[PDB]
RNA sequence: AGGGGCGUAGUUCAAUUGGUAGAACACCGGUCUCCAAAACCGGGUGUUGGGAGUUCGAGUCUCUCCGCCCCUGCCA
RNA sequence: CCGAGGGUAGGGCCCGUGACUGGGGCGAAGUCGUAACAAGGUAGCUGUACCGGAAGGUGCGGCUGGA
RNA sequence: UGGAGAGUUUGAUCCUGGCUCAGGGUGAACGCUGGCGGCGUGCCUAAGACAUGCAAGUCGUGCGGGCCGCGGGGUUUUACUCCGUGGUCAGCGGCGGACGGGUGAGUAACGCGUGGGUGACCUACCCGGAAGAGGGGGACAACCCGGGGAAACUCGGGCUAAUCCCCCAUGUGGACCCGCCCCUUGGGGUGUGUCCAAAGGGCUUUGCCCGCUUCCGGAUGGGCCCGCGUCCCAUCAGCUAGUUGGUGGGGUAAUGGCCCACCAAGGCGACGACGGGUAGCCGGUCUGAGAGGAUGGCCGGCCACAGGGGCACUGAGACACGGGCCCCACUCCUACGGGAGGCAGCAGUUAGGAAUCUUCCGCAAUGGGCGCAAGCCUGACGGAGCGACGCCGCUUGGAGGAAGAAGCCCUUCGGGGUGUAAACUCCUGAACCCGGGACGAAACCCCCGACGAGGGGACUGACGGUACCGGGGUAAUAGCGCCGGCCAACUCCGUGCCAGCAGCCGCGGUAAUACGGAGGGCGCGAGCGUUACCCGGAUUCACUGGGCGUAAAGGG
């Protein structure tokens, strides 16, 4: 009584971030009973279990990031959803730190806010290439020409950290309504009740500019880890968004990085949403039953790629870029003996900054070959993409030019 | 969830229900039987006596009581009934325990 | 595994001139031949007087070294010819010897032990018609031990063939040295083995 | 009721049974009444199969049960050859 | 994963108007001795938890990070 | 009638814990004295009794394992 | 065919005596290290709580039907829908669900072990003997109509079949009362009286096969009882009312205070009663020269238990692990009156802990249940998987190869070691490649023959394309402990009663074979060490086999 999986169209992860208040989840519940109708395949999730997290819901706010399942007789998505506020930045990152394509979430009548902001660049620093801005809470007080000067400006902010803002899909509309009608309306398509159709609008221009990028099942297997649940009578299950590769049940496996040795096993079962996945490919949003491992072994941050490739490393002689101050990174300079935070997939392990002879500083923009040993060792390979934050603000940016050990 | 192995509950309360009877007859029965030897009534005696050592001893062709239980009841009946029809009795009617 | 390393040293520290190379070892450079004291930094240095332990240690060490056999085997072996019939000082050495890649070499297709084994090992050898490939194999009495066909031609066998021309096989093997085979006739007594060893310690070594 | 049938013996990958009488209820391996032969199924020995007639026939002609595969022994064995 | 605490020499502890950090006992060094103990001289010996921030200058005020304790979460 | 179990009451044994309090073992070089070991400078030891910072002292009897 | 000691009290000695070491054993755990195969073996703690799936059914050759598709259309067509004949879903009826599998919580007990007793008894299915199987009557599900319910499902009315129940007859016989004979606790023969039997089903049809009924004999499996044996505390010394016995009843398959009235006053205890503690018991396991000592995990046997506590029903058998009823705790559902569950079955989760595994493959074999049989069910079982947990086998190479590279380490600066070790030259061939390919499986069944004996023929392989075999073919893992004495093995430097070692005695205070590192050496090797536990040494609870004047110990 699960059911299988059955892969018909393909597989593309969104998510949803934007300041806090600005409908992200509704807008997030809302695309689950919009693209429900004109289509099985759905199931309803709704503005109370999207969040079913106690105090989340009793609360009021989202604290961790969903997960939702809605298709289109086009493209299939896995729909993750960020939390807004700070604090929690741990928590879009790593959601952000998947998702294919963004769906930002401005608001009309607050305008792009100080965490729109971060998460446009986060998402310029996570590696989430594609956003699509949805303007929300513009049923409000009849703003001929203003809710116009929100796409000028959101736009000028995108175009702010490398994103194709003037290209952009801007659609527009609430997500209150379009869901609070889509409530009370079950069984109902498209082209017919108003706002309903104000969330298509951003749907398909989903299925459209947002890629599905070039994708690969024939180098090795990786998948940064998400999260981790026990489940009953089953074990330990970790989740995450396959790398390279693909994974079915009864493949060995090894947990790499942020403990003593790796452990390799053996899978006992996959799934995607609840669906017994028959086997999961790259790009794929899975959830994996290791055999017989314990949820005080597997953790978020290390990975699950196929024995012998990819072994843990602590030192490290990397190349790396770091952001100026007017990219809102540092304005100062660090000693060989500054320790950050770097972030290698969805972990972030602190390393040191041990500087190359004759570099006695180094400051805003700039780019050098200085080396650093992390406090936990870490999967790494060659060219791996990483960035630098520290103190409540990214800094730089860089991979891998050379392993020590 | 379940299994067929209520049939074999059903099946029970019946034969339960079957024997049950079976038996409290034999008990009345045999009871009658010695109020009337004590008595003296050796006619009517036996005459009861007699129809029960019937109903006894087909219980044990069934499951209900069997082989040396029936047996017993008999040897206590008879044995019994015999030991009262002896206050100036003279078993009239000789029908079942023989002299 | 079979010890695998230097083995003159073993001929060294024992004192005893060991045979473990057989060819070499007959050669003007056994080492034993060359520098006759203990390997090491020490090695001659005015010897201590050996602990009844020492002397026992030292007199079993150097009996199943000249084997090549592992301590787990050895006592094994040992034990089993304690609770047989007769004087066990003698059945050890009986079952040391009725040891199959040992027959190889006590029969020539092999120069030393080291060899007689690998050549067991890889097939090369024979018992009665069937090949066995299992050196620790012990090898029953009237029964024949023999080069397989595949073997013959190899520049090898030849050899140490070619040696056992006019040479006599201990008292207790029969030997055809034309067509590579050769009976384990009886199994050795004490006697016909001229061992530098004093099998009574060997025995009193494992009693306390 | 008493039976004449297989017990299994010797290692994994070897099986050796043991012919005997038995009540039915004892569990295979365990506790017979009599034993009266062994078969080798993988016949290694021009000894693959004793089985003692008289008292085969003895438990036979009490009740004693048989099994298909343990009757085709007890027979190759002549215990029904009158003549 | 989200809350809240705690980290000053060796060991207990004081300086929080923002100003190189002392107080006791330890401890090291020297003299005497085989060597200590005692005695007598002489020396704070610290990663203020790490790294940055603001600052003319941080134990203190910001922030991020490490370890530990406490509460609350957490079914592919 | 019997009857698992529940209740009211009064006992018995056990594991843990408690303000305070008794002595004990152990811990290089802190204080007081000097009881024993040589009439150990009052022969020693002992049962008992009383007294004393502490070792101990005294009484009565006993022992020699004191001369 | 069987017996070894050593270190340590002293300035030294002999004795006493304790501690400790050398051996062996383990369901191990922990550290470092880890290549292969086979056979074993793997929750010692929470008898804690557990999601999910699966672990017990099977017979139409017992019976009637519901449904789906074919034979002839009852009639001439659909109608009172009748048969022929294999698939399907329950029902009824039989036999099995009491065995197989799990566990050790409880239990100091005739529970167990051992040898006996039953004139005091039971035994389904299975063998062997004897006798029958004649007639009659009826109910209840299934199904149809109605009513209640969210659901789990239950109540009213109406038929219906049987190997279902019931009643009479026959009575080889069997049961019961009284009497006689023999024997001697209730056993064997016997007499009058009374009471009790049964079912048809399939065919190849006055005969077979399968059932049925009663009775005797036999097997197998059991109940009960008795002698003897079975841990610690006596700082547990007195215990007992169903208490001990009797008589008469109830109960049972059967003896019995097992249960009850009545009568009596007993029963038990230093030969350890009563109480408290601990514990499943044995075959066996480990150790020991033995006598002993310790132990009860694999496997086999017996007991006991199935969430906790009690109970009876059916039944040859249970007071029943995946049956029922009640109570309790706990978890779960609800449409709020009632429903659901119990992994100490398999696999698995979590909690606890130093620690103990796959949600596997297959009924091919062996065993079990039902069946005429085909065959269906079988987490028994046969296998595979994971862990050096264990034992055993196997590899990391073999033969040459210098008065002897280098690097490192000692150095009386002459030289010495690591060392044939390396390099190097050949040689072999783990791996890998290609190819064939199992044993375990002959019988159920069919055929000549009486489904007799006997003969011939056919199907069936999870493990596995594995084992094993042949061809070609690459040098292709090594670690861990230790070196003051006991105890196999020594030098340099660093450190300086510091840091640290330590099983016991002890090492370290500026030349440390004892600390840390290095070189060297010894031991073992896919392992080596550590901790824990048992026996040994320990004649150190002494039966074998000790002692007490002053060593512990003679009682005032
Ligand atoms: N274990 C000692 C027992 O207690 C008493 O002895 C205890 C004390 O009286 C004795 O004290 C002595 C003192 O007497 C002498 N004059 C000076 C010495 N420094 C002290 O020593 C004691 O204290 C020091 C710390 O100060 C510890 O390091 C030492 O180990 C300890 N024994 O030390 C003992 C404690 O270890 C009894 N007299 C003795 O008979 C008894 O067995
Ligand atoms: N007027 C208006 N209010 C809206 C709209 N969408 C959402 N809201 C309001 O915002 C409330 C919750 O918004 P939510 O979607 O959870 O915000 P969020 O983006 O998840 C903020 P965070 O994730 O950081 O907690 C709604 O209950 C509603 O009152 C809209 O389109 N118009
Ligand atoms: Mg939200
Ligand atoms: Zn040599």
């Amino acid at each position: 009584a699960k059911g299988e999986f059955i892969r018909t169209k393909p597989h593309v992860n969104v998510g949803t971030i934007g300041h806090v208040d600005h409908g992200k989840t509704t807008l997030t519940a809302a695309l689950t009973f919009v693209t429900a109708a004109e289509n099985p395949n759905v199931e309803v999730k709704d503005y109370g279990d999207i969040d079913k997290a106690p105090e989340e819901r009793a609360r009021g706010i989202t604290i961790n990031t969903a997960h939702v399942e809605y298709e289109t007789a086009k493209r299939h998505y896995s729909h993750v959803d960020c939390p807004g506020h700070a604090d929690y930045i741990k928590n879009m990152i790593t959601g952000a730190a998947q998702m294919d394509g963004a769906i930002l979430v401005v608001s009309a009548a607050d305008g792009p806010m100080p965490q729109t902001r971060e998460h446009i660049l986060l998402a310029r620093q996570v590696g989430v290439p594609y956003i699509v801005v949805f303007m929300n809470k513009v049923d409000m007080v009849d703003d001929p020409e203003l809710l116009d000067l929100v796409e000028m400006e959101v736009r000028d902010l995108l175009n702010q950290y490398e994103f194709p803002g003037d290209e952009v899909p801007v659609i527009r509309g609430s997500a209150l309504l379009a869901l609070e009608q889509m409530h009370r309306n079950p069984k109902t398509r498209r082209g017919e009740n108003e706002w309903v159709d104000k969330i298509w609008e951003l749907l398909d221009a989903i299925d459209e500019y947002i890629p599905t990028p070039v994708r690969d099942v024939d180098k090795p297997f990786l998948m940064p880890v998400e999260d981790v649940f026990t489940i009953t009578g089953r074990g330990t299950v970790a989740t995450g968004r396959i790398e390279r590769g693909k994974v079915k049940v009864g493949d060995e496996v090894e947990i790499v990085g942020l403990a003593p040795e790796t452990r390799k096993t053996v899978v006992t079962g996959v799934e995607m949403h609840r669906k017994t996945l028959q086997e999961g490919i790259a790009g794929d949003n899975v959830g994996v039953l290791l055999r017989g491992v314990s949820r005080e072994e597997v953790e978020r941050g290390q990975v699950l790629a196929k024995p012998g490739s990819i072994t843990p490393h602590t030192k490290f002689e990397a190349s790396v870029y770091v952001l100026k101050k007017e990219e809102g990174g540092r304005h100062t300079g660090f000693f060989s003996g500054y320790r950050p935070q770097f972030y290698f997939r969805t972990t972030d392990v602190t390393g040191v900054v041990q500087l190359p002879p004759g570099v006695e500083m180094v400051m805003p923009g700039d780019n050098v070959t200085f080396t650093v040993e992390l406090i936990k060792p870490v999967a790494l390979e060659e060219g791996l993409r990483f960035a630098i934050r520290e103190g409540g603000r990214t800094v730089g940016a860089g991979v891998v030019t050379k392993i020590l050990e | 969830r379940n299994l067929s192995a209520l049939k074999r509950h059903r099946q029970s309360l019946k034969r339960r229900l079957r024997n049950k009877a079976k038996k409290s007859a034999i008990k009345t029965l045999s009871k009658k039987a010695i109020q009337l030897a004590q008595e003296g009534k050796a006619e009517e005696a036996l005459k009861i006596m007699r129809k029960a050592e019937s109903l006894i001893d087909k219980a044990a062709k069934g499951s209900t009581l069997h082989k040396n239980a029936a047996a017993r009841r008999k040897s206590r009946l008879m044995r019994k009934v015999r030991q009262l029809l002896e206050a100036a009795g003279a078993p009239l009617i000789g029908g079942g325990l023989s002299a | 595994g079979r010890y695998i390393g230097p083995v003159c040293r073993l001929c060294r520290r024992e004192g005893v001139k060991l045979y473990l190379k057989g060819e070499r070892c007959y050669s003007p450079k056994c080492a034993m031949e060359r520098r006759p004291y203990p390997p090491g930094q020490h090695g001659q240095k005015r010897a201590r007087r050996p602990s009844d332990y020492a002397v026992r240690l030292r007199e079993k060490q150097k009996l199943r070294r000249i084997y090549g056999i592992s301590e787990r085997q050895f006592r094994n072996l040992f034990e089993e010819a304690s609770k047989k019939k007769g004087v066990t000082g003698s059945v050890f050495l009986g079952l040391l010897e009725s040891r199959l890649d040992n027959v190889v070499y006590r029969l020539g297709f092999a120069v030393s032990r080291r060899q007689a084994r690998q050549l067991v090992r890889h097939g090369h050898i024979t018992v009665n018609g069937r090949r066995v490939d299992l050196p620790s194999y012990r090898v029953r009495p009237g029964d024949e031990i023999a080069v397989a066909e595949k073997s013959r031609n190899l520049e090898l066998i030849r050899q140490n063939l070619e040696a056992m021309k006019g040479r006599k096989v201990g008292p207790w093997l029969s030997l055809d040295v034309e067509g590579m085979k050769g009976k384990f006739l009886r199994l050795p007594d004490r006697e016909d083995l001229a061992l530098p060893v004093n099998e009574q310690l060997v025995i009193e070594f494992y009693s306390r | 009721m008493v039976k004449i049938r297989l017990a299994r013996f010797g290692s994994k990958h070897n099986p050796h049974y043991r012919i005997v009488v038995t009540d039915a209820r004892r569990k295979r391996d365990g506790k017979y009444i009599e034993k009266i032969g062994y078969y080798d199924p993988r016949k290694t020995t021009p000894d693959w199969l004793k089985v003692d007639v008289e008292r085969a026939r003895y438990w036979l002609s009490v009740g004693a049960q048989p099994t298909d595969t343990a009757r085709r022994l007890l027979r190759q064995a002549g215990v029904f050859r009158q003549e």
